[PDB]
């Protein structure tokens, strides 16, 4: 044929160089005699460079190669919920075929300037530190960043566990469907993540997309894009999705493998000069659509692993400047007891208040301050200290202690506000530093026993009247003395 | 029309083959028809054997070897003139706001030579902004470049929007705002806010043109957007003899795009990974922003500093072209001072007796020394009290408190958000008003009378209201 | 179809045009392309010629005709270039017609050898108290001006040029000093403003500007210093004296690194090519003081180098230090405090300038150099004890520091400099408040002009101070100090 078919010139390191395929499309999927697939990234004058999806032991020089006529795509739709798929949307969970609503390309234009609307609805993570200090809105990109083993995945996972509060209800505009993208991780780790979602009945509204460490580099490079299409089905249909990219560091590294083996020019850290574009194409797909276009949402929590805390390395630089803010984790805090290990001074949400439940905003406003003032005077923590700085130390320590939170234990907003209210207003100052944990427990159950009406008003109205404030004040003062 | 064929696709790099001696000039725009709209390629090199190498302005997924390629005969061109006002435009000059086509009278190429040496103005001169702090302490050069520093939560967009408003009302000049590597979320916010503020009016007349080169566009697009925005700005200067504003947010992002393009073309990178053409790339953009005999383009450019390293190639090269800096600071806004301009950090080359006159300089210099002595004494105030101060010192500190508050100003554009009617203070008034304070002619006036007002007459007016 | 006198473009890209033919071409020959753009034949290979463009790639296409010129890259030279602004190829860019040229010199001219030279012994009077007294410059010397961004580098050179108005309006040819200012990589508006400054001070009539600005192609930036040097050399070769300011070599070296990387020469330190020292060394060696046999002309060079963060240890800065005969280091910290010129006295040096310093200055500036560089070390240790002996040197040093401050565009005559230094060094300013030192100068010179004009004249005409004249300086000072 020479137009729809090709002969293998050479093959090695996951690359196969092919003669012919004259009518092929850039980034088109192809199929080799042996059954393995791959995509045509380089179209050159007399040959085509194809990256393979599988072992090259299967490809030989001289072997026939066929077009498929299809740019890479993936099945999409609600049929995927509770399923575990690979980068092309094949079921890997032993649960049978996927029912797709349709198919979507891996590469899709992000919504433009015009069809969007300011981020204004919360993604309630359930984490006191985050929701109060680094609030995330629907359609925002908030990066989770830090060294190995600092709790980056835990933040994402807690956010996914939390969504039950609304996914179990019938109001679809409040629901958050979750897409978790495992890139470069080991299978058992993913298997364990799945078992964990299952135990907290969170799989049923989650989709796992897995391109693990042993899978070919093109599959790891595709998996974020594929997953975004899966999430875009929700966004495009007046629903709301959250996507976790865990992680974009390892995705960059797969793209760098293909780029170097196709002999494209290297730059800083041997990344190709379109590695920025790779991640910006991916992340601008997270958006909050306008009313005209159904008000649907996609919210991204990309993960980046730093090396020795170095945010200046090439990939962290890229992603940091693309997203809307950073949640920064640190080992030092982790060992201190501070978990989740969020460095508050370095974390931000560019969206800010707009994405916060008003109730939480009414108490979180002054929390940001008391902590700022606490970080300046931190060193003064060792005999001759005046009135004001001794006080800043007393609040600071207790407010810091309130933000400690166990894994897999996300808290409702109405549980969050009384705790921060108590802290910020001084009701904790008298209580000794080691008892703040037991205080939280007892105070919540006391409120559920005796003041459930106030909890209910917080949850339902999302705001705090001057009447609520005074009721809270009374309930807090009442419990402190007991 | 001249026709080529695609011979190679590698990411955003595309190679096109044309017939004998029919090759398009380097920097010509080529066009491929797509089911969506059109893919534009810009010619980068002549490879030999009748083949050109190009950089794509959009994605190349789907391109096929042999596809028909059209030569437009020139560089990327953009619609220019009054018809661009209040419209959102992309790098190749298409409208991206769904308000139909820009029925412009001309299109002009985005690549053009800077005004000749002989065409240059021989004296630096001030562009009067109507903002007190700026005009007094760090005045903008007409036809110059100003580094705008400060991120979010400092009223940056309101500051930009007041310059747009003030230059139009004071000098009758339009503005062009160019988002280079702008977050789409923030272009949507900026557009929605310009309509709320009045600087864009769909039903009426707008004052600014928006050109956006989104982060998710390929490097070639993000590297050329600045030139697209600039050309619209140039037309107002050359054809209509205006003093024009050109906003570039962020100039660092124009640099990185150029690094990325260069890398993609196979050029060997220079220090710190930047493109070898770092300085000439910067000069080919910056040199076009200048004063001619017809009028002037003045550019306010948001500057990102990598790693906070001012010796990094990108800021160091950028800084060579800057004539002033406006520093917006959280420390100033936390004190409740708007615009949140740091009066000490903000520096201008034109703060000189030779350019602004002796009086202007002497007034400005004394103001700076006052605030500097105030800053240093902050420490002994916080613990010892104001009792431990000499006669000359306790007076200047009292005066500093007033000067500080007098540097604030309500903005006309922010009236929708605040309810406070905005003021545009003239340079002549700013100089006189502060001069009168420095000599001690308003020492009996309470501190709050200097807060959020215009000229000196606004101080006298408010003081009479706050007493009686 | 002369393919001996003519070429066809094979490929164009990255500021290189590959051309077929041109078989009779010389290495480093200028060529002309169809569109009018000019290039330089850089490497001649079997089958093709590689040509560096002096313009944009846009201006050249595959298959276009290229023509030989028969000349190695060269420029117009001679006295007629005075008061003219030109580009790197000597093309006029100021709208004033064609250049009146005496002839043409190549861009790359070999520097005079060991024999044709003679020690520097004639002053370049800058008019700057801090320079003339502490880091004096000889005719034929090379003195680096180095420091951070915005520290007053150009101002030192420009004040030196304005000063020559003193002799250049006169009759005596040996006393004249013609100036060549080379703008490499600067903004056009900066250069046009600088020219307007020179015209305003009547200094344009004796100087030549050569400009390759920030938007111009890299080879014209690389080129401008060399052609400017040949324009400088004409005066040198014809028994006259030129001063040449290369503003600045930092930007030249950035331009050369652009060609080198585009040509794929291996990057070394900070990605410069192995031959970036040679770029500056061959250039600066052309500044020389010639012997009596060669006509006694001289070319003095003031190159400018920009540091980053006041780091002089960096590659380009140290290459140039190891070529020139000393440096004037301008310190950002001094500049910020308002000490301008911001000369850091301990880091500045003139290697060969003493022998050329006007004797009157030399006499009243005894040890001043060693002293100031020592005062700063006593100042730093002051911020432990109020020691008697050290408090006096702290009182002198502050006065002397204030005394060396000088406004821009205000260069002083040697006869005006000597009495101020005398009053300082000898302690006559010791009882005067710090804030009035500036006021002292203007008042003291008026006094000396109105009253003791006879002394000023003698200093000017003799350049030395006899015992008699020194004692007459002592009276005049003390009387004024009193009142
Ligand atoms: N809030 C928490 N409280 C207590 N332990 C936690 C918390 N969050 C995380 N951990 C534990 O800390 C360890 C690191 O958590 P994990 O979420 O895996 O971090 P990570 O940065 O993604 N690690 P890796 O991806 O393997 O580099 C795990 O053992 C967690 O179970
Ligand atoms: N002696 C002086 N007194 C007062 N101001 C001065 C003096 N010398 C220079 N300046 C001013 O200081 C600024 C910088 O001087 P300039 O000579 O441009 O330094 P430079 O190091 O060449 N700057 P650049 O080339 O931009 O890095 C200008 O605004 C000058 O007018
Ligand atoms: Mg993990
Ligand atoms: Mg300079």
């Amino acid at each position: 044929n020479l137009n729809e078919t090709g002969r293998v010139l050479a093959v090695g390191d996951g690359i196969a160089r092919v003669f012919g395929l004259n009518n092929i499309q850039a980034e088109e999927l192809v199929e080799f005699s042996s059954g393995v697939k791959g995509m045509a990234l380089n179209l050159e004058p007399g040959q085509v460079g194809i990256v393979l999806f599988g072992s090259d032991r299967l490809v030989k020089e001289g072997e026939l190669v066929k077009r498929t006529g299809n740019i890479v795509d993936v099945p999409v739709g609600p049929g995927l919920l509770g399923r575990v798929v690979d980068a092309l949307g094949n079921p890997i969970d032993g649960k049978g075929p996927i029912d797709a609503a349709g198919r979507s390309r891996a590469q899709v234009k992000a919504p433009g300037i015009l069809p969007r609307r300011s981020v204004h609805e919360p993604v309630q993570t359930g984490l006191k530190a985050v929701d109060a200090l680094v609030p995330i809105g629907r359609g925002q990109r908030e990066l989770i960043i830090g060294d190995r083993q600092t709790g980056k995945t835990a933040v994402a996972l807690d956010t996914i566990l939390n969504q039950k509060r609304w996914n179990n209800g019938s109001d679809e505009s409040k629901k958050l469907y979750c897409v978790y993208v495992a890139v470069g991780q080991k299978r058992s780790t993913v298997a364990q993540l799945v078992q964990t979602l299952e135990q907290h009945d969170a799989m049923k509204y989650s989709i796992i997309v897995a391109a693990t460490a042993s899978e070919a580099a093109p599959l790891q490079y595709l998996a974020p894009f594929t997953a975004a299409s899966i999430g875009e089905w929700f966004r495009d249909n007046g629903k709301h999705a959250l996507i976790v990219y865990d992680d974009l560091s390892k995705q960059a590294v797969a793209y760098r493998q293909l780029s170097l083996l196709l002999r494209r020019p290297p730059g800083r850290e041997a990344y190709p000069g379109d590695v920025f574009y790779l991640h910006s194409r991916l992340l601008e797909r997270a958006a909050k659509l306008s009313e005209k276009e159904g008000s649907g949402s996609l919210t991204a929590l990309p993960v980046i692993e730093t090396q020795g805390g170095d945010v200046s390395a090439y990939i962290p630089t890229n992603v940091i400047s693309i997203t809307d803010g950073q949640i920064f984790l640190e080992a030092e805090l982790f060992y201190k007891g501070i978990r989740p290990a969020i460095n508050v001074g370095l974390s931000v949400s560019r969206v800010g208040s707009a994405a916060q439940v008003k109730a939480l905003k009414q108490v979180a406003g002054s929390l940001k301050l008391f902590l700022a003032q606490y970080r300046e005077v931190a060193a003064f923590a060792q005999s001759d200290l005046d009135a004001s700085t001794k006080q800043t130390l007393v609040r600071g320590e207790r407010l810091t202690q309130l933000l400690k939170q166990n894994q897999y234990s996300p808290l409702a907003t109405e549980e969050q506000v009384p705790l921060i209210y108590a802290g910020v207003n001084g009701h904790l100052d008298g209580i000794e530093l080691s008892r703040i944990g037991e205080f939280e427990s007892s105070f919540l159950s006391y409120l559920k026993s005796n003041h459930n009406e106030l909890l209910t008003e917080i949850r339902e109205k999302g705001e705090l009247s001057k009447e609520l404030l005074a009721s809270l004040k009374s309930a807090t003062e009442s419990f402190v003395a007991t | 029309p001249i026709t080529g064929k695609v011979t190679a696709v590698i990411g955003a790099i595309v190679d096109v083959h044309f017939e004998q001696s029919e090759l398009p000039a380097i920097l010509n725009a080529l066009e491929i028809k797509t089911p969506q709209g059109k893919l534009v390629l810009e010619v980068a090199q002549h490879l030999g054997e009748n083949t050109v190498r190009t950089i794509a302005m959009d994605g190349t997924e789907g391109l096929v070897r042999g596809e028909k390629v059209l030569d437009t005969g020139g560089p990327i061109s953009v619609p220019v003139g009054r018809e661009t006002l209040g419209r959102i435009i992309n790098v190749i000059g298409e409208p991206i706001d769904e308000r139909g086509p820009i029925k412009s009278k001309l299109r002009k190429p985005i690549h053009a030579d800077p005004p000749s040496f002989a065409e240059q103005s021989t004296s630096a001169e001030i562009l009067e902004t109507g903002i007190k702090v700026v005009d007094l302490l760090a005045p903008y050069a007409r036809g110059g470049k100003i580094g705008l520093f400060g991120g979010a939560g400092v009223g940056k967009t309101v500051f930009i929007q007041e310059l747009i408003n003030n230059i139009a009302k004071a000098h009758g000049g339009f503005s062009v705002f160019t988002g280079v590597g702008e977050r789409t979320r923030e272009g949507n916010d900026l557009y929605r806010e310009m309509k709320e503020t009045g600087v864009i009016n769909l039903e009426g007349e707008s004052k600014v043109a928006l050109v956006f080169g989104q982060m998710n566009e390929p490097p070639g697009a993000r590297a050329r957007v600045a030139l697209t925005g600039l050309t619209i700005a140039e037309y107002f200067r050359d054809e209509e003899g205006q003093d024009v504003l050109l906003f570039i947010d962020n100039i660092f992002r124009f640099t990185q795009a150029g690094s990325e393009v260069s890398a993609l073309l196979g050029r060997i990178p220079s220090a710190v990974g930047y493109q070898p053409t770092l300085a000439t790339d910067m000069g080919l953009l910056q040199e076009r922003i200048t004063t001619t005999k017809k009028g002037s383009v003045t550019s306010v450019q948001a500057v990102y500093v990598p790693a906070d390293d001012l010796t990094d190639p990108a800021p160091a090269t950028t800084f060579a072209h800057l004539d002033a800096t406006t520093v917006l600071s959280r420390g100033i806004s936390e004190l409740g001072i708007y615009p949140a301009v740091d009066p000490l950090d903000s520096k201008s080359r034109l703060l000189d007796a030779a350019v602004v006159g002796q009086e202007h300089y002497d007034v400005a210099s004394k103001v700076q020394e006052t605030l500097q002595t105030y800053k240093s004494l902050q420490d002994i105030i916080a613990i010892l009290g104001m009792d431990e101060l000499s006669e000359q010192d306790k007076l200047t500190v009292e005066r500093a408190r007033k000067i500080q508050r007098f540097l604030s100003q309500p903005f006309a554009v922010a009236e929708v958000f605040t309810g406070i009617p905005g003021k545009l203070v003239r340079l002549k008034d700013t100089v006189a008003s502060f001069k009168a304070v420095l000599e001690g002619k308003y020492d009996n006036i309470p501190e709050h009378a200097f807060y959020m007002v215009g000229g000196i007459e606004d101080v006298v007016a408010k003081a009479e209201k706050l007493a009686a």
